């Protein structure tokens, strides 16, 4: 079976580190020069670093070449154990449902708990259930 | 190929038979490549959203599922290459999933992820 292995990259940027590897295997797949590696896992809950799946060091260490995002981890292949094999892929509860509970961030209701009603198929803008907490204009001026 | 990238991160889905991860764009031109005979999706945009559901997590560069463990353990190796999930929450409604089975289409659960 093959192995996983381990590359450092920067935070922030993992779905373009990846998206940047698919278009780079598809440019040079009918080339003399192909690459070996079977996958790479870029899970959303990690963020700093990103995983790929070969057999040997060299082949990782040899398809990473010219990139100018892994350029920190170059010198350096971390080698997990086989069971560390089905870890990775598991996500604990996406995490868009309606009659759901949420909480929110910005706005005046911070650190507060809320409910979902409707959802909008635009994904611009969705509703939510809140109680208002406002003086109702009899305090501030 | 050039046609199952996406072309641009913001407003992607993901399948629930498959879990093929691709842009907007792409559903509503090229849709879902290892179904397309058992999902009609060519050529509307309404059935898109009927079955496909932007709530997954999890990317996988999927490039050989012939020879690979991660697509054993997904059961994606009759599948093409592309980018794939980990786990899509969500379920077809009670109308399109009976005709799956009429037609010798096996409906299982992508979402291998756990709840609490
Ligand atoms: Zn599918």
């Amino acid at each position: 079976d093959p192995n996983l292995w381990t590359v450092k990259c920067k935070i922030g940027e993992e779905r373009a580190t990846a998206i940047s590897l698919m278009r780079k295997f598809i440019a040079y797949q009918f080339t003399d020069t192909p690459l070996q590696i079977k996958s790479v896992v870029a899970p959303e809950h990690v963020k700093g670093y990103i995983y790929v799946e070969a057999y040997k060091q060299t082949h990782v260490k040899q398809a990473i070449e010219g990139v100018g995002n892994l350029r920190l981890g170059y010198w350096n292949q971390q080698m997990v154990p086989i069971k560390e094999m089905t870890d990775v892929l598991k996500v604990v509860k996406a995490n868009l449902k309606p009659k759901s509970w949420v909480r929110l961030k910005r706005g005046i209701y911070k650190d507060d708990i809320a409910q979902v009603d409707y959802v909008e198929p635009s994904q611009n803008t969705i509703s939510l259930k809140m109680i208002p907490r406002i003086d109702y204009d009899r305090i501030k001026a | 190929a050039l046609e199952t990238v996406p072309k641009d991160l913001r407003h992607l889905r993901a399948c629930l038979l498959c879990s093929l991860v691709k842009t907007i764009d792409q559903f509503e031109y090229d849709g879902c490549d290892n179904c397309d005979a058992y999902l009609q999706m060519k050529g509307n945009r309404e059935m898109v959203y009927d079955c496909t559901s932007s709530s997954f997590d999890g990317i996988i560069a999927m490039m050989s599922p012939e020879d690979s463990w991660v697509s054993k353990w997904q059961r994606v190796s009759n599948f093409k290459p592309g980018v794939y999930a980990v786990s899509v929450t969500g379920r077809l409604p009670q109308g399109i999933v009976r005709e799956l089975k009429s037609r010798g289409v096996a409906y299982k659960s992508r979402d291998t992820a756990i709840k609490t």
